[PDB]
């Protein structure tokens, strides 16, 4: 499922070692490392982003990005 | 790290419980959350499970009765048992795993005490 | 939209280079010094064209004043070139939808896209060398051509006419070292891996350049401007940014006192801890 | 063997921890992660990717990517 | 939590052909060369064929031109083709997954099917 | 708690490998290796950075940051 | 690396006691710092702990009597323990967990020698 | 010994790990997983990379960089 | 001890994985791997780089440094 | 991965010999390749190696008439043994040792299966 | 990876001696390097140690009159013993520990042969 499109808003690093990150107008966390300096650089350039995951409410989990 | 699962005592067939796990923070984020069951006499057995990003998976006995779904904000995993049977009667233990794709050291593999479920 | 450049001498070619220059683009109001200025292409809708006769290469007399290039106003790119004695314009596959009044329109099997005339051809830009005799010969190649298809000798004469025209148009830098091959002697000029790396460039320079402040240095992909006289030294006309962009809506960062493409700095702030590779 | 030549459409970072990146026509994943910021750094840069398989359909993995 | 379900092969006189297949759980088969191994009775585990990540087959040279290796990357399952079988190829065969290098999960590990009776006459 | 918001002023890398940053008026200085590519990346690009953490004197640890 | 602790000793119920733990620099702020305890037959049990990030948290018969604290300058721990009950007598160990998302050896955890504590009703002696 | 020097023409993610560069007019690989991301950052922007090596020959491995 | 300050004037990959720095006048080499591509977007971006070690002469190792 | 030697045999003292050994691609540009060598009785000692760069190295009683050399494009390290004397006689073994900074699987060591070199 | 060390012997008290540890390259920017010296029946003790970025420590009994250095073109470290009492005789180890921060392959400590020194 596509939970939100384009630009990252903000981004956060948090203390259990997972990246949240602000699309639309919801937030998302990410426990991939992988997916940090790849999202950090989206954010930079204001790349159009789209998160996808199967639990689609502010507060939710990703594991899955389209980098446009 | 901890996890304190709760809910269930008895029930009679055709009824439906919801059982409860709270995770300690620093992994919940982390793992994939599980329930696995065991019934006097017999080995552990999976039962259903939760990816960091909703994804689920069900034994087949099981499947289109029970649902397990995440309180993110709450750090819990929550599974509602649904028009049960007698051969879901069972010890339920709370599991989690930790994804690959993320690192925490060196556990990867945590359980709870239990909890007991009686269907008769 | 009707324009000639001049290869009979050093300064007609800069005039008339400047000529279609003023004619198509305003200057930037924060990069001007000493009335060369780099300039921005105008709005105009959408397929408008010009067509910029050859005159000269002859030098002495008046021959070769036939043939005409057709560029697309927005791009700088090559539809096609007319051929005004046959009075037929042969225009790219990819070109399809500009047309020209009067003159027989042919359609040609192949595109413009320089990957397309360097296969085709022999000889890539880079390495490539223009005179007054290769553009003679590169004037005789396209009097000789009919078909839609594309000959070898054609594909070569367009890599050269291509490079001398709506090239250094683009950029001052080409114009310069080019010119040389005009006057008495013929220098002949070599199209260096550099010029070369300009051209490829030329879209992302133009996102970025509107934004430029007096910021000493601009850092673009592979390209570095040290200073304002080495942007002014090196590009004339850009894009109208208002291809384009790449995939941000950030065009530029400030970092330090210099300009960079933000997608340039985005391309080496996106590495993992470094650690992190001895979990292999 | 060339499978693909030309600028990266779009990329996609997986749930199974893959990459996938768009060239010419066809989707490819890859399962190596060093490729991950190489070739989020092609897309970024307008980078000519050219992507080497052994099996060219869309849907096939590669591990092997020129830069130009 | 990573299972490999082997499916097909039984009986076939000699000269015929079976299509071995094997279904891989969804976390590893992007990163696996798949394969297949055989243990005949009275011998050790012998290497038939495989195939990586990106398409690159490799076989025994008494297999060669007789069966073929496949990957449907979708459907996550590997395929083993063979034909005009003999004698010699009766054996157990054992569907693999083995981690590749450069992925960080845990390179060259092995992972194995329960078994497949494959008999020829 | 929000300790300090605003740009990086300097960062360093510490010999016992954590990273230490200056936002605000104040230092603060983490463990986590992650966070180093992240930090250096906001401090060359001006991003705003907030650094959180629950102890927020000049010289305390933190694990959390937002990339604005 | 080395975790020196030192304090405690003999006190009389509802008295105090400051146990300190002295890490060595290599390790000190990539780690939480526990305190455990050991009570003789018994097994080695949480007590406290604070993080790199000042994150506290204590084992439930210990909230509001004991306080933890790091001082990042002296590379130092303190447990500081108000109103001891007989239930508090044990051996505590200093503890450095190396905290997820850092790294130093392949060693993640790090012990103190032990140290004793005694909290010791009012008819008895005292030393 | 010095072996190129000059700009990278092109680079090239190679099966085995290993990462292909062109500086002059001759190809060289390394293993050296480090120097993945630095070699393409000097690729990107236009850095000049002197090759460093025993053997000199096109097709040669190497594991010393000079970047300026 | 400050033993140099300035910006990077080239660096260089080491075969024993070490990276050598040269600020102001003086080379410097550091074994901490984390530093490389942070030392490297230093020298791109003109970053005024303060290298801190307990012996000051050229040749000497660093694990400490100061971004500006 | 495998590891072929090939070459060697019998040869009289002072006469030549080349050693050759095919490496699985998957590891020989990821390692410094070396000869070994194991006399019958006696244990298993350095002969010669060269790095991925180039580097190479010789044990002292070998320096000047053993050369060692890397065909990167067939994969293969080749041993070159002139002024071959008797106390060369020995199992020569192919290694393949893979280097601080790159990575394959858990094995850092790969051995061949040895070839004869015998010298009158 | 090899640790060779030299200089030691015998030297009345007040007299001075120059220990000197060469260390193999690959690990020597990777280490801090240190010297250790055990007496005849007691356990090896901790004299003296330098980092790779030049931080010295000394065990206090030896402070003033011992200095370590490296150099390291030379790839070597040294300590100058001055003023030596009885109490420093012993036979000294030199030692190599991979620092926390860089990474060779599994091994993280290594040691040399051992040098004897004795002060009457």
């Amino acid at each position: 499922a596509d939970c939100a499109k384009g630009k990252i808003e903000f981004s956060k690093y948090n203390e259990d070692n997972t990246f949240t990150v602000k699309v639309s107008g919801r937030e998302y966390w990410t426990n991939r490392w992988n997916l940090q300096p790849l999202l950090q650089s989206a954010q930079l350039t204001g790349m159009t982003v789209t998160i996808i995951s199967n639990t689609c409410s502010s507060g939710s989990g990703f594991a899955q990005v389209k980098f446009n | 790290v901890q996890l304190q699962e709760s809910g269930g005592g008895l029930v009679q067939a055709g009824g439906s419980l919801r059982l409860s796990c709270a995770v300690s923070g620093s992994i919940f984020r982390l793992s994939t959350m599980g329930w696995y069951r065991q019934a006097p006499g017999k080995q552990r057995e999976f039962v259903a499970s939760i990816t960091s990003y909703g994804d689920t998976n069900y034994r087949d006995s099981v499947k289109g009765r029970f649902t397990i779904s995440r309180d993110n904000a709450k750090n819990t995993v929550y599974l509602q048992m649904n028009s049960l049977k007698p051969e879901d009667t069972a010890v339920y233990y709370c599991n989690a795993n930790i994804e690959a794709g993320t690192y925490y050291g060196p556990g990867r593999d945590y359980w709870g005490q239990g909890t007991q479920v009686t269907v008769s | 939209q009707e324009f000639t450049i001049d290869f009979s001498t050093q300064q007609s070619y800069v005039s008339s280079l400047n000529s279609i220059r003023t004619a198509i683009s305003t200057p930037l109001e924060h990069i001007s010094q000493g009335a060369t200025s780099v300039s921005v292409i105008n709005h105009t809708p959408p397929g408008s064209y010009i067509s910029v006769g050859i005159r000269g290469l002859d030098v002495y007399q008046e021959r070769f004043d036939h043939l005409r290039l057709i560029i697309e106003r927005n791009n700088l790119s090559v539809a096609g070139f007319v051929n005004t004695t046959t009075n037929t314009f042969y225009r790219f596959s990819d070109f399809a939808h500009i047309s020209l009044p009067g003159v027989t329109t042919i359609s040609m099997t192949t595109d413009s896209s320089y990957t397309t005339p360097q296969r085709v051809a022999a000889l890539e830009r880079s390495g490539m060398q223009v005179s007054r005799h290769s553009l003679v010969s590169s004037y005789l190649a396209l009097m000789e051509f009919s078909g839609n298809t594309m000959t070898r000798e054609a594909s070569r004469a367009v890599l050269r006419f291509v490079t001398v025209t709506a090239q250094a148009l683009r950029f001052r830098q080409i114009q310069r070292e080019f010119r040389q091959a005009l006057s008495e002697t013929a220098p002949v000029y070599t199209m260096t891996p550099e010029d070369v790396d300009l051209t490829l460039n030329w879209g992302r320079i133009s996102n970025v350049l509107p934004e430029y402040r007096g910021e000493a240095g601009v850092r673009v992909g592979r390209i570095s401007f040290n200073n304002i006289s080495a942007i002014l030294g090196t590009v004339a006309v850009i894009l109208n940014c208002h291809e384009c962009q790449i995939t941000g809506d950030r065009p530029v960062i400030k970092i330090t006192n210099t300009l960079w493409e933000s997608n340039t700095a985005a391309a080496f702030l996106n590495r993992k801890s470094q650690s992190l590779y001895t979990t292999g």
